[PDB]
């Protein structure tokens, strides 16, 4: 019942390496792990709210991604939240190889 | 609890098989067109490959 | 199918369902 729900959450957390936290000021924090294969536990995170106009709004990104404002504009236009999340993860992967 | 797992479906389009040994990553990935089975042995792979592979199932086109 | 309703839901509704119904916890930091 409730056990099956907690089990489903843990399977997604572990297998996608993605945790979702409801934090202060009406925001959800998305935390990706398993990004840097040399440091699987290292998190890459952003936070999101739905703003007073009912729009997606990224309210912070740590570490920063230079494409996330472009992604915010695209998710607003397409409403494709799946692709928004997939593109942010791709962008953290890439960022992890920069320097 | 239900609302978060519902959003993980919205994001990944994956539905897990909850009646299998922990060592088996098994489920189905849904899409426009026909649904695709997943049945992997977690013991054969790193945590990061499992996550990168599962995420590669999710289309990045807007 | 069984996901019919989730497939057509607007993600903003789903995101708001989590935000309104789950209690707040600390954000994780890079630290």
């Amino acid at each position: 019942r409730v056990e099956r729900l907690c089990k489903s959450k843990e399977l997604f957390e572990e297998r996608l390496g993605l945790e979702i936290r409801r934090i202060h000021n009406e925001q959800l924090q998305f935390i990706f792990r398993h990004i840097d294969h040399k440091d699987p536990d290292k998190p890459y995170m952003f936070t999101l709210s739905i703003n007073e106009q009912g729009d997606y709004e990224v309210t912070s990104c740590t570490p920063p991604l230079d494409c996330i404002s472009e992604f915010q504009l695209k998710v607003r236009e397409t409403n494709n939240f799946s692709a928004f999340i997939a593109n942010i993860r791709k962008a953290f992967t890439a960022l992890s190889f920069k320097q | 609890a239900a609302y978060v797992t519902q959003l993980y479906y919205k994001i990944s389009r994956i539905d897990w098989d909850y009646e299998v040994e922990p060592a088996r990553i098994k489920g189905i990935h849904y899409g426009p067109d026909i649904a695709q089975p997943i049945n992997m042995d977690s013991s054969h792979h790193s945590r990061c490959f499992i996550s990168d592979y599962l995420w590669s199932l999710v289309p990045t086109a807007w | 199918n069984a996901f019919s309703e989730l497939d057509s839901a607007d993600p903003r509704v789903m995101l708001r369902r989590i935000i309104q119904n789950q209690p707040q916890v600390d954000p994780l930091a890079l630290q």
